[PDB]
């Protein structure tokens, strides 16, 4: 009884097999009367006056009921041929067969093999029967089944009986087929930046591209703001064009009345494929006129929120066994504080894998990078990496072990080290040479029992885990930090044998991991449980050289991580994760989060989350701007509440409410109605989020807006309630955690 | 402590030659499945052999995606929270195929300060999710081998 | 009136 | 024909497109991706349902 149902009920079927003029009269240029039925195809001509003229053809008259696998007719006037396959039949109605289309008209056509319906003085509505929603009652109305479309000359498109439009020349994509013609629009008001409205327009160039040009008119700032797309699909890969264009800023020329022109404009490419198995490209491109366009078209209130725009290419060159990578990795920073930043131009990857010499198996790796920074006073680097290893893997029903030996080789060449070394104690060094090798041993074992206790049928396992990772010290304060940052440690990032992700900083380490799984197992062998619990052991502190992170407790030795994981798959509707991270260096819970979601299908869903970070995380990791400023330093922890129910099977509401517990104000919410129709379809949103910092009084400011759209149905087999669009309209969007 | 050693291995027995079938036989998934498959002892078969009596593992659409997950107290995204989507079909000769699934999460925290080195850390997180998203349809087979006994 | 949908390569 | 049947001539956006038949290549896929929104201070896409015949 869905909506899907629903629209189908008042749609005509086809009763006949899906493949001759056997006529069936009373009384039989012969005239037939009483009641007539004409076979010839899969057509049918109904009638109580037929008569033939031969030389084949006939002339109905009265009560005329033409059937076909397409159409449907009714008139009081009919004529047809039996040979070119035409039908000609005065006003009456028409009606889709197999879909929802129908009309009136005073001269409806059936043309070549059944294909054409050529209508004088016709019209054209999607609702079903009785209903007389909207029309495009128009002179002339052309549907063919192989374009899929409805050209209708003069046509003036109606509300009801208000002809509220009035074109020369019109299509509708009466079916599934692409078509370039105006596609939904939009209408949206914001308390930051007041009315806005889109207007789309499709373009069909051909198979393999498209466009989509979406004049945006901002009523703040008195300009509409035009915003292109451009896809492709060529033997290299798909993707994608962006660009938009404001030709004049009226806001913008008063913050900033220096500037000759207050134009804005975004540029952004994004493509990805892979060509022959072998060549696989990469572009993933932003570049913008100014640094305060991310603010101004956000719905931002002040420059304070800090981003950058990410500018990469890729041409790689993949094998079964060596795969090399060229890659250019700029970035433009949009923060307040200092922008320099660095940019790899160009970096190279190598690798070589050869499995099978001997017992063992072997990998190199190697890496060639040139690091600039956009100042002129920061040092740049040239660094060469290698990596070879070496594997000795064993194996059986119940366990495993695997030994791995490992050596690392790097050089360096850096210059512009004047302004650096100047005004700092630790000076740089021209060239570095760091070599080290690193030896690790991974164990493993599992167990199981049959826990008939509990449940019939059921299995539980036990799976203990532990590691040895060893690498030597090796002072790295010569070595400026140009791509090394600090990793998370879940569950399976315990085992991981690196602290920082790049190839600036590697930390000497001496320490054993271990942990344990247990997972639960039904009767069909499907997992339903597991929880898993690990920790690491340093048995020497970890030196990095420069070791500059504020930790709270002066411990370097002992069982400073732990970290943990849960999933359970209560029944097909219900779900529930969680996970923690413990250190002892902050002397609190680094980072934790939760979610339980019951989802009966797409419609139908509630979900509850939570995410932790505590204040001493925040210190340890991100920057010294980030322990002071009042907008950073509390952490996060946060409580989301999602939820979704259609009512009549027709409506669909959606709410969401994500709330920060530490300052006891909200940080997002959402509501949406959704009313979908037979032939038409609402939408209404509402949404309230953080957009800035208020420097001055000390608290954030929010963004309302409320927005509303408004579609046409039944033209397409689409009849979906839009749930799940609606539940990512939000700053913190829906995510399936079932 | 009714507990005993492990006595099958992960692979059921009917699978212990496999075909591995991918429209992207050089990526990284492709790479991170045939590589879990050594481990287990798998004895993996090309495509274009004469066997037609042996399970094929076909490896179908893999999907990244990155969202925000929670904010500070002046709407900056603090953490991110990424997914991968994997799709794949076991195909018994002559029984049926049995369509399974890997969904990974993982969580991000960006720095701007350091725009190069989270570039190196994100792409670190997607390279360990490949090896996760490996393991978990291992670990479907043993549920398929029963499946097919049912049928 | 338009209809957006997928991109494929020419017959 | 160089490459044997079933070769992936051109994969894009996760999915096969085009493939070898006998000899020659073809379309044996679709790819839908639109552009998203601002991610902060980036771009990003979309993926509307992408998937091989
Ligand atoms: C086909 C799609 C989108 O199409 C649109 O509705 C967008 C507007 C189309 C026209 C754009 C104007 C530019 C055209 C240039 C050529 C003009 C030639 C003129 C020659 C003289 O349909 C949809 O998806 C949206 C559904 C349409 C909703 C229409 C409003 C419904 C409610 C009406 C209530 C009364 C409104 C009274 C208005 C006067
Ligand atoms: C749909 O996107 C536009 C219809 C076909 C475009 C070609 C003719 C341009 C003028 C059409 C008039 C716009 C109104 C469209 C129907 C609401």
């Amino acid at each position: 009884a869905d909506l899907a149902s629903q629209c189908m009920l008042g749609v005509p079927s086809y009763d006949r097999p899906l493949v001759p003029v056997t006529i069936n009269a009373d009384h039989a240029d012969a005239v037939f009367t009483g009641s007539v039925d004409i076979m010839q195809g899969n057509s049918r001509l109904q009638a109580d006056e037929v008569q033939l003229h031969q030389k084949r053809t006939v002339d109905a008259l009265g009560n005329v009921h033409y059937d076909d696998n397409q159409v449907i007719l009714k008139g009081p006037k009919g004529w047809a041929n039996l040979n070119t396959k035409d039908t000609n039949v005065w006003e009456g109605d028409y009606q889709m067969v197999g879909r929802q289309g129908r009309g009136k008209a005073d001269l409806m056509k059936q043309r070549g093999e059944n294909r054409y319906t050529i209508l004088d003085n016709g019209s054209f509505t999607s609702c079903l029967p009785g209903s007389d929603t909207w029309s495009v009652v128009g002179s002339e109305i052309i549907h063919d089944r192989e374009e899929q479309v409805a050209e209708i000359w003069n046509a003036r498109f109606k509300v009801g009986p208000v002809p509220i439009f009035y074109s020369p020349y019109l299509q509708l994509p009466v079916g599934d087929k692409r078509r370039s013609g105006f596609l939904i629009p939009n209408a949206k008001y914001t308390t930051t930046n007041y009315f806005e409205f889109y207007l789309p327009y499709y373009w069909n160039i051909a198979p393999n591209m498209d466009a989509t040009i979406t004049p945006h008119y901002m009523h703040r700032r008195g300009n509409i703001m035009w915003e292109n797309e451009f896809r492709y699909l060529s033997q290299a890969g798909a993707g994608l064009m962006e660009l938009d264009y404001l030709p004049s800023d009226k806001v913008y020329e008063d913050e900033h009345p220096n500037d000759d022109s207050s134009r804005r404009w975004l540029f952004y490419w994004n493509h990805s494929g892979v060509m022959d198995q072998v060549w696989r490209f990469n572009v993933d491109y932003t570049k913008v006129s100014d640094p305060s366009y991310f603010n101004d078209f956000d719905n931002k209130y002040g420059s304070s929120t800090d981003g950058y725009a990410t500018q990469k290419f890729s041409v790689g060159y993949a094998v079964q066994n060596f795969n090399a990578t060229v890659s250019t990795k700029q970035f433009q920073v949009f923060s307040e504080q200092n922008t320099s930043s660095y940019s790899a131009e160009p970096q190279l990857d190598v690798n070589y894998y050869q499995n099978d010499v001997g017992p063992f198996d072997t990998r190199i790796y190697g890496q060639a990078v040139h690091f600039v920074n956009t100042r002129d006073d920061m040092p740049e680097a040239t660094r060469v990496h290698l990596e070879p290893t070496i594997n000795l893997p064993l194996s059986n029903n119940w366990g495993s072990i695997n030994t791995e030996a490992k050596f690392l080789a790097t050089h360096y060449q850096q210059t512009n080290l004047d302004w650096y070394n100047s005004r700092n104690t630790t000076k740089l060094d021209e060239s570095v040479n760091r070599v080290m090798p690193q030896f690790k041993v991974d164990g493993k074992m599992v167990f199981e029992r049959d826990m008939e206790m509990l449940a019939p049928g059921y299995t539980q396992t036990l799976e203990p885990r532990a590691q040895y990772l060893y690498v030597p010290y090796r002072d790295q304060s010569d070595i400026y930090n140009y791509d090394s940052s600090l990793l998370q440690s879940d569950y399976s990032g315990l085992f991981r044998d690196r602290t920082y992700g790049g190839l600036d900083r590697i930390a000497s380490a001496n320490q054993v991991t271990t942990g344990v799984t247990s997972r639960i197992y039904d009767d069909a062998a499907v997992e339903r449980f597991n929880i898993s619990v690990g920790q690491i052991y340093y048995f020497t502190e970890s030196r990095t050289g420069d070791d500059n992170i504020t930790w709270e407790n002066d411990d370097k030795t002992g069982s400073l991580v732990w970290a943990g994981d849960t999933y359970w798959r209560i029944s097909e509707r219900w779900g529930l994760r969680g996970g923690i991270q413990y250190d002892t260096r902050l002397d609190n819970v680094a980072t934790s989060n939760s979610s339980i979601e019951y989802r009966r299908d797409e419609d139908r869903l509630v979900q509850l989350n939570y995410h932790y970070a505590s204040p001493e995380y925040i210190q340890a990791t991100l920057p010294k701007y980030y322990s002071t400023a009042e907008q950073y330093k509390n952490g996060i922890s946060q409580v989301g509440a999602v939820a979704s129910r259609p009512i009549a099977d027709r409506w669909s509401i959606v709410g969401a409410y994500y709330y920060d517990t530490n300052a006891n104000k909200q940080a997002d919410s959402m509501l949406g109605v959704q009313y979908s129709s037979c032939c038409y379809a609402i939408r209404v949103g509402y949404e309230r989020k953080l957009n800035g910092w208020d420097n001055d009084k000390q608290h954030a400011v929010y963004d309302n807006a409320i927005g509303f759209n408004i579609e046409l149905r039944g033209l397409s087999s689409n009849y979906g309630l839009g749930t799940q669009e609606m539940l990512r309209s939000n700053i913190l969007p829906y995510q399936n955690t079932l | 402590c009714g507990w005993h050693l492990r006595d099958t291995t992960q692979v059921p027995s009917t699978m212990k030659v496999m075909i591995l079938d991918s429209g992207d036989p050089n990526g990284p998934l492709s790479r991170a499945v045939r590589n879990q498959l050594r481990l287990n002892g798998v004895e993996l078969l090309d495509k274009e052999t004469t066997r037609k009596d042996v399970p094929s593992l076909r490896l179908g659409k893999v999907s990244i995606a990155k969202d925000t997950a929670s904010v500070f107290r002046n709407g900056q995204t603090a953490e991110y929270q990424m997914i991968m989507t994997v799709n794949a079909t076991v195909l018994i000769p002559g029984r049926d195929i049995y369509p399974i699934s890997a969904k990974v999460f993982r969580s991000f925290f960006d720095n701007p300060q350091m725009a190069l080195a989270k570039d190196n850390e994100q792409d670190m997180i997607v390279k360990e999710m490949y090896d996760r998203a490996a393991e978990q349809l291992i670990r479907k087979l043993p549920s398929i081998r029963a499946a097919d006994i049912r049928s | 009136c338009g209809l957006k949908g997928p991109l494929y390569f020419p017959p | 024909g160089p490459r044997p049947d079933g070769w992936c001539a051109t994969q894009a956006s996760g999915v096969c497109v085009a493939k070898w038949k006998n000899g020659v290549v073809v379309p044996a896929g679709e790819v839908d991706v639109r552009y998203d929104g601002i991610k902060g201070s980036s771009g990003s896409v979309r993926d509307y349902g992408s998937k091989e015949w």
